[PDB]
């Protein structure tokens, strides 16, 4: 489908065009300030995939553990019967913990993997 | 044994120079094209950090000039120009009974005037400063501006009240605060610390004298770039504040003419009651005491021994030769010459000022500009926070002097550096890339 | 001044489990990679396993991988060492010991800098 | 700690919060210009990690050999008494030299990692 | 050899110095937009890349066939007896079936990782 | 031949009274006005 | 000798030369120059 197409499909159906979304980011003083802006954000979102251990990447798996308290629905739940509007609502107000918890994981990962290919 | 490794985010920087934005929470200097500030600013305190910070070389100091420039300008730019008012003035005294100061001081002056048509003119009588009005040769009269320059006239909408404005760091880049009591001014600081914006600067617009600026914590501080070379000015800051007591008493009124197709003119109109001279006061045992903290502060970079005397400006124009202030949205000049007439070996005090509409700021010439009259009697009080000095055997006489507004910004950004952060570098560990 | 005090167990029988500890002194805990070594009763020294300075990385002799857990605390400065199974074969002293690694930015070892006295574990 | 916290701390320890000051570099034509300016050299940062074979990483290790030339101080000595600061002053004048050795070593790396994949 | 030195190289002598071109592509309204569009233009280069999974590297080898209807030529004509240029132009028609190629295998490949990854 | 993508099972609420777009809108307009007539005569003689 | 098309011929033809001509001018007269204010901050310049 387009851009868009998916958002009222389900979780587990939208994830297969994350691609088509990814691609419409970076496709007169004020236009050109909108343009750097857009610019700065999409650096920020990058940056801040960066420093989570997902570089390239469009689905990455990470080591930080679902604490139920965020949403406490079933997995079939969640991925057959929720669009991602919903979702990005049930938990929007815990997205800085998780994002927090990234950062420190990452950090714990990177230090973990320094220390471990000094042994000769 | 040792690797290279790189390290992304490490916390360095170098001295740099970049573009600092406005952030402010009509008005001149208050401007739609600034940031709102932040409600709860950070301070990040530098554990055994001791930068080198030099107060005479900091850029930030020309950013600030040009960019209260600009907005001046922005300010002056979309209002009535007055190019009509090159013309002959016949002008006689208007109080030829005074038996005071103001007397022959305020002119009363007809001329003629265009009107919203232009096919017809109109006669005026209007009130003119002795300052602003120079003689050809009832006698003829022109004035100063029309030897160099068109003044264009402030709108009466906008205010000249100072309001604080904070430079903030662009990213990339961050601001370090020395924080160091009895700062020199130059040399390391040993409390630096990183703020994301500096504190809110008033840009007050003054000479010989800083007003509204920041105090001293511990001491009078003497600073510049050099104390030898008596080229330099000395800013000297207090570490406690001199009220200043300024008035123009007059119930001065405010006439308005049509000039134009949209365009009016507004003067100084009749005076309901006495014609009284504008004058400040300031406090005799203060001022004495504040200056003989600053002799003996003085006497540090020159000697126990020696005789410091003070002494009024010399040379110039009203523009250096005495303090000048923009009070109420007036503009005043005073002589202040009683306040430095001493000689320092090892209640009220009244200073006359004159108002003065044709204004030449900036130190800039062919840009003039008129501050219309203001309605009712004119009152403010002023803090003196620092004082200009200049030097000119045993004996040193010290001068106002002063003029330069970078030296009234100074005194205010002397405790911040602009770096840029460089967060990428090498180092050996024993990590190797398998 | 640098001392390790091992607080282990007594006999337990195969398919049981035993815990043992180490408390430290005399150094900076966190600043170490510590390890476990084994002497049978009647034979030489084995190394069984080993945790760096932060808890995060472990390694064990094959004999273990699916019976030995190791865990450190750095605020307690104690190690701890939670056996399963603890067959007829694991009998000996357990001693605690500092140094076998060094997490990068550390000189390094590669051997064991300070040694304890010793819990005896029998089966 | 904040921003620039660490500038005081160790090498050993300051390298700790490198995720702190990383954040902190994304986030009126002169100031439309300082943005576009700070975006570049942004971009070239990344670039320049990137081209080391160092991309999604805070901290990278390399197969550079480090020279004793370039500083001949025990590794205690750079890691526990020294700060970032006096650590970029000492070997200010070996960059370019070390940049030019890792983009020499990735490139090495880059070409014979295509050929060993093609032994079927 | 210096930028672009390469040009008249063959393709196999060419590779050698990507590296020298990547590093160039980075280092008064009208010069500050053409400045914005070249930032725009590299980042849409990059998430290209990013998309097909090749992030941080200069060669990328990827697992669609060549279908030699885009060129039948012998793999040592190609890359011993050609430039660059020219090679650009012999494919010119085919680039976008091939990206297009490109981004459906990096989707398959990232969901068949994440699938795997979830065999406890 | 611009592209338009129909969205299922999506209902977003709008509200045409608060939509920034009109203020734009607005805007251009009288920056195009004032552009085209800003370079032409100003007639000052008229005022007779 | 280039031109964007020489049959046609309304291009200019551009004629490169491998060497130079050196060409003399003058304005011998000792000119002066005197001015005059007109305006508030204005001033006009003319021959002498
Ligand atoms: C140093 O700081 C002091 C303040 O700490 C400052 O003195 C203050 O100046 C302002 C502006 O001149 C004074 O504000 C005026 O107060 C009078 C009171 O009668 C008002 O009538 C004035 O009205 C104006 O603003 C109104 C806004 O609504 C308008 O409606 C009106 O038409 C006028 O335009 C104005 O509010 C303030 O009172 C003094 N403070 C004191 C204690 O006197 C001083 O000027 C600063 N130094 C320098 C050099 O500027
Ligand atoms: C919308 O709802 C229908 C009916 O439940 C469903 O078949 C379809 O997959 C949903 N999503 C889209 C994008 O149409
Ligand atoms: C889950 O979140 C709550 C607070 O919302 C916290 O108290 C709890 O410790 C969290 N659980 C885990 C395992 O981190
Ligand atoms: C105003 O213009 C008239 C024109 O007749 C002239 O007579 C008169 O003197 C002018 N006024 C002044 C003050 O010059
Ligand atoms: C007019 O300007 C000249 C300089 O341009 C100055 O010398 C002269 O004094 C000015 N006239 C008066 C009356 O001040
Ligand atoms: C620097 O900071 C310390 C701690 O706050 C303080 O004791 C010291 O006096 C400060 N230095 C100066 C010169 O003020
Ligand atoms: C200001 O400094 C002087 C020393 O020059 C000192 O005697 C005085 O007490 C100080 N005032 C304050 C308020 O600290
Ligand atoms: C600051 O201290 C230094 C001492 O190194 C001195 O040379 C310099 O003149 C001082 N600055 C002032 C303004 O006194
Ligand atoms: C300060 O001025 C004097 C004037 O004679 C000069 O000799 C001295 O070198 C100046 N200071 C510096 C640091 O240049
Ligand atoms: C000035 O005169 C006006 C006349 O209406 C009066 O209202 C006002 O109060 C007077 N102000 C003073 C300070 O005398
Ligand atoms: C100026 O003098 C004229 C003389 O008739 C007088 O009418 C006028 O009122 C005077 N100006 C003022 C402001 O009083
Ligand atoms: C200035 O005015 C204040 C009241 O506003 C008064 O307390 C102070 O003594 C005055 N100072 C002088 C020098 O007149
Ligand atoms: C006041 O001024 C005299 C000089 O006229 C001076 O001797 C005296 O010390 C001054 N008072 C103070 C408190 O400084
Ligand atoms: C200030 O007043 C004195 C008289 O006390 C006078 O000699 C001096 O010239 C005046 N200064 C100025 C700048 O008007
Ligand atoms: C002037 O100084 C006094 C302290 O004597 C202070 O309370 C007041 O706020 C100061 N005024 C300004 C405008 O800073
Ligand atoms: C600063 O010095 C003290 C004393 O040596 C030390 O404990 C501290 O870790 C150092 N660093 C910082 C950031 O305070
Ligand atoms: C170390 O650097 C020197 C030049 O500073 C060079 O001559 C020497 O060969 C280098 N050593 C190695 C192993 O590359
Ligand atoms: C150009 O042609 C010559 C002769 O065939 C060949 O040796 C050379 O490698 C080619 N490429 C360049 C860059 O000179
Ligand atoms: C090769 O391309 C042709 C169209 O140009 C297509 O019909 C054919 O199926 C392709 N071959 C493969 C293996 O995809
Ligand atoms: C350049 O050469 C071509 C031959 O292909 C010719 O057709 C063309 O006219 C020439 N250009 C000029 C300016 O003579
Ligand atoms: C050059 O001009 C002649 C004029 O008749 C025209 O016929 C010819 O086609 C032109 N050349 C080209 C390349 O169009
Ligand atoms: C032109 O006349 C002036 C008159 O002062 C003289 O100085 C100058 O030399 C003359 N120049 C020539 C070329 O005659
Ligand atoms: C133009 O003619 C007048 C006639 O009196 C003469 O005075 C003047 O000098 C002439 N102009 C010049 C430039 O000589």
């Amino acid at each position: 489908d387009g851009f868009l197409g998916a958002a009222g499909s389900t979780m587990g159906a939208a994830s297969m065009t994350l691609t088509v979304q990814a691609r419409n980011l970076l496709s007169g003083i004020k236009q050109l300030q909108a343009r750097v802006l857009a610019v700065e954000h999409y650096l920020r979102d990058q940056q801040l995939l960066g420093i989570w251990g997902c570089s390239g990447k469009l689905i990455c798996c990470t080591n930080v553990p679902w604490n139920s308290s965020w949403s406490n629905r079933n997995l079939s739940e969640i991925w057959d019967n929720m669009t991602w509007l919903q979702w990005d609502k049930e938990i929007s107000n815990y997205t800085q913990i998780i994002y927090g918890l990234l950062e420190e994981s990452q950090n714990q990962q990177e230090k973990n993997e320094q220390d471990l290919l000094a042994l000769d | 044994n040792l690797w290279v490794t790189v390290y992304y985010g490490v916390p360095v920087w170098k001295d740099a120079e970049t573009t600092l934005f406005c952030a402010s929470d009509h008005n001149v200097w208050a401007t739609h094209a600034c940031v709102p500030t932040d409600p709860n600013p950070q301070e990040i305190h530098l554990e055994n950090v001791t930068e080198e910070f030099n107060m005479w070389k900091n850029n930030m100091v020309e950013q600030m000039h040009e960019d209260i420039i600009s907005l001046w300008d922005q300010s002056l730019k979309p209002c009535v120009k007055l190019t009509p008012l090159c013309v002959t003035l016949q002008c006689t005294n208007y109080a030829p009974k005074l038996r005071s100061m103001m007397r022959g001081e305020i002119k009363n002056c007809s001329f003629n005037m265009t009107t919203e048509l232009r096919d017809k003119k109109q006669k005026v009588y209007s009130l003119f400063y002795r300052l602003d009005v120079v003689q050809i040769n009832n006698k003829e009269y022109r004035l100063i501006n029309c030897n160099t320059s068109a003044i264009t006239q402030a709108c009466p909408k906008v205010s000249f009240e100072p309001i604080p404005i904070h430079y903030c760091a662009p990213a990339g880049f961050a601001i370090l605060k020395c924080k160091d009591k009895k700062f020199n001014g130059t040399g390391p600081c040993q409390n630096v610390s990183t703020v994301q914006c500096t504190h809110g600067i008033k840009p007050v617009v003054s000479t010989q004298l800083l007003l509204n600026g920041s105090l001293a914590e511990e001491e009078v501080i003497i600073r510049s770039e050099n104390i030898t070379n008596n080229a330099k000015n000395i800013l000297v800051q207090l570490n406690t504040s001199v009220q200043i007591n300024c008035t123009r008493p007059s119930n001065n009124t405010v006439k308005s003419i049509r000039i134009g197709p949209g365009q009016a003119f507004y003067y100084f109109g009749d005076v309901l009651g006495h014609v009284r001279m504008a004058h400040c006061n300031i406090s005799k045992a203060t001022w004495n005491e504040t200056l003989g903290k600053v002799v003996k502060q003085l006497r540090k970079h020159f000697g126990n021994n020696t005789i410091i005397r003070f002494a009024q400006s010399s040379g110039g124009d009203l523009e250096v030769t005495t303090h000048s202030f923009n009070c109420g949205g007036e503009f005043f000049y005073c002589n202040t010459s009683g306040l430095f007439n001493s000689t320092w070996i090892s209640d009220s005090l009244i200073l006359p000022c004159w108002i003065k509409q044709i204004i030449n700021m900036w130190q800039r010439i062919g840009q003039a500009m008129y501050a219309p009259p203001i309605q009712g009697v004119i009152r403010c009080v002023s803090n003196i926070t620092g004082l200009i000095l200049t030097r000119d055997s045993t004996t040193e006489t010290f001068r106002p002097g002063g003029g330069d507004m970078r030296d009234n910004w100074r005194s205010e950004l002397y405790k911040y550096k602009v770096v840029k952060i460089e967060p990428l570098g090498v180092a050996p560990t024993r990590c190797k890339r398998r | 001044e640098v001392q390790l005090v091992e607080t282990g167990g007594g006999l337990v029988q195969p398919g049981g489990s035993l815990k043992l500890s180490c408390r430290a002194s005399g150094y900076t805990f966190s600043s170490f990679a510590m390890s476990w070594v084994r002497q049978a009763p009647g034979k030489g020294l084995e190394w069984v396993s080993l945790i760096n300075d932060r808890g995060g990385l472990t390694f064990y002799v094959d004999s273990v991988k699916g019976r030995f857990t190791i865990s450190r605390d750095n605020s307690k400065n104690t190690l701890s060492l939670q056996m399963h199974s603890l067959r007829d074969g694991d009998t000996a002293v357990y001693y605690c010991a500092t140094g076998g690694m060094s997490s990068a930015l550390q000189s390094s070892k590669y051997y064991f800098d300070f040694w304890g006295q010793g819990a005896l574990v029998t089966v």
